[PDB]
């Protein structure tokens, strides 16, 4: 549940968000400080180093498709059970993924936020998308509730 | 926890400069405003924003992540009477210590945008996920 | 979802539980094993050892009703999610408790079947119980999610 | 941990006696039963009740932790290449641990109802949170 004031200026703070690179860049940071998740990302290639997961290709296009799925929640707000329900299924029945790691994620992507914002990003904005990752995550995770 | 997790962990604490309290203070207030359960363990605190008793607990807790940072090899010694207090005396749920360092790397992030590249990012994650351990290793 | 095998298992063992002890002794293990939980039970008198804890008739009294609420959310598996709401908003907002413990406790109450069944607690009925438990903790955690 | 919990860690242990196979292996079949997202470290086991390779993968667990138990006080250097192998090579969920050692405890409630005093449980739990702490240090 988000305030009007909430929801203006998350929404303000998405229409200046690159989204050919920040999902890329979550997503490479992800496996780099959490490191048992490269274990869902086998066929990515090289994933040894840093340097290596943040200039991967396959991680680049699938942090793209990630964050185009966090902006369709985002424009859904009241309905991200229904809107994630086709990626619950994709991510608990077949991936075997445990709910942890979509809070780890929503983190990773706040953090990443967090370091391209700076001062714009404020404490009371972090609140907002804090509440938007976790509604998310929950979202995300609905298949094993 | 590796060598260069060290030497990352030290330069990035040291680029934080003399900024530690408003640091630490900006930190506790994120982590009051996003996890408002946490605020539990402050009835007796004033938790407005500005606050002259979150900017001194925000001076504590940063001069002992400075302590930490200096005594890396030794945190179990360095931080003994903190793992006490927290376990015995205060009995703060340790998700709460997650909570407080996702705030901590948060800051970190917006006042350090240069000094945040992906493996500083990590190293500084290790750093403080042993900081959470050793203060809940009275459990 | 529970199959009819493993709710008849289910039931069939939790016809033999003593309804006067298990939720206390629960209740004191979660204490003497968690005993940052303490911090929620301050009003229970002395909690400084395990002989204390056990001992506590305040604890026995409070571990007969969380085991009461269990066993009616046992009676409707179906809604859990209806069954625990007033409770869900108690814990949330009034009480803020992570619903991590929530998991502890029920865990713990698998340990203590465990304990007094013995070899009557197969595999397959710790793992219908264990269902039941993470239905219970997530119905009970509804005001988070 | 204490000397108390190591008391009764050993003592609990001393009592499993021979049968820390049997009791591993239970602990792997009630694991895999209830939580069948940890089968998927596990594509070239047969997982079926009574198999030969989960008999012996939990022979090998409980002697592993039979050795911890006997070095309980350098669990990080007896457990050093188990670390390794869980972390580097099988990347193991962190989650899981908790799985396993929930398992292992319910094992041990089932199978000793005596030893299963609220005191032993909480040595029992300390000691296997410790071996799950020092499996997942190098993350
Ligand atoms: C937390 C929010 C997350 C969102 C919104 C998200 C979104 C997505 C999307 C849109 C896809 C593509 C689905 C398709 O192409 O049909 C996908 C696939 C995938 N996800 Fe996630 N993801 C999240 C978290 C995670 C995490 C934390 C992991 C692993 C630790 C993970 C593992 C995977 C994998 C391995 C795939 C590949 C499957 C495929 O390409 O079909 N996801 N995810
Ligand atoms: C890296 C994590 C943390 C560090 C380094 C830290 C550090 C400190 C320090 C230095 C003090 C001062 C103790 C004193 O003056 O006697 C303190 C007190 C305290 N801490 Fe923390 N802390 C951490 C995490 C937390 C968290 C997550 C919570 C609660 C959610 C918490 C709750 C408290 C409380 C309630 C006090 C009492 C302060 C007072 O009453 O004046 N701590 N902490
Ligand atoms: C996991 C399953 C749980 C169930 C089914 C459950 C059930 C209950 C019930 C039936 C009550 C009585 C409410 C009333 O009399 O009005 C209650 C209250 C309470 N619960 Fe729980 N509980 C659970 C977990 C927990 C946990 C894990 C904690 C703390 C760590 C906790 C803390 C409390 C407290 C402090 C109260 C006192 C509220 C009052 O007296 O009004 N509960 N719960
Ligand atoms: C209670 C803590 C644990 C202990 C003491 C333990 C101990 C061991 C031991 C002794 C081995 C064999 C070492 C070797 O010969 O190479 C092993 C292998 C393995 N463990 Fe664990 N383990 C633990 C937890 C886990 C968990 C939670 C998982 C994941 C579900 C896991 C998955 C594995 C796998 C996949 C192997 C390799 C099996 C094979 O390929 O044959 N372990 N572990």
């Amino acid at each position: 549940h988000l305030t009007p004031e909430e929801k203006s200026a998350v929404t303000a703070l998405w229409g200046k968000v690159n989204v050919d690179e920040v999902g890329g860049e979550a997503l490479g940071r992800l496996l780099v400080v959490y490191p048992w998740t490269q274990r869902f990302f086998e066929s990515f290639g090289d994933l040894s180093t840093p340097d290596a997961v943040m200039g991967n290709p396959k991680v680049k296009a699938h942090g793209k498709k990630v964050l185009g799925a966090f902006s369709d929640g985002l424009a859904h707000l009241d309905n991200l059970k229904g809107t994630f329900a086709t990626l619950s299924e994709l991510h608990c029945d077949k991936l075997h993924v445990d709910p942890e790691n979509f809070r780890l994620l929503g983190n990773v992507l706040v953090c990443v936020l967090a370091h391209h914002f700076g001062k714009e990003f404020t404490p009371p904005v972090q609140a907002a998308y804090q509440k938007v990752v976790a509604g998310v995550a929950n979202a995300l995770a609905h298949k094993y509730h | 926890l590796s060598p260069a997790d060290k030497t990352n962990v030290k330069a990035a604490w040291g680029k934080v400069g003399a900024h530690a309290g408003e640091y630490g203070a900006e930190a506790l207030e994120r982590m009051f405003l996003s996890f408002p359960t946490t605020k539990t363990y402050f009835p007796h605190f004033d938790l407005s924003h500005g606050s002259a008793q979150v900017k001194g607990h925000g001076k504590k807790v940063a001069d002992a992540l400075t302590n930490a940072v200096a005594h890396v090899d030794d945190m179990p010694n360095a931080l003994s009477a903190l793992s006490d207090l927290h376990a015995h005396k205060l009995r703060v749920d340790p998700v709460n210590f997650k909570l407080l360092s996702h705030c901590l790397l948060v800051t970190l992030a917006a006042h350090l945008p240069a000094e945040f590249t992906p493996a500083v990012h990590a190293s500084l994650d290790k750093f403080l996920a042993s900081v959470s351990t050793v203060l809940t290793s009275k459990y």
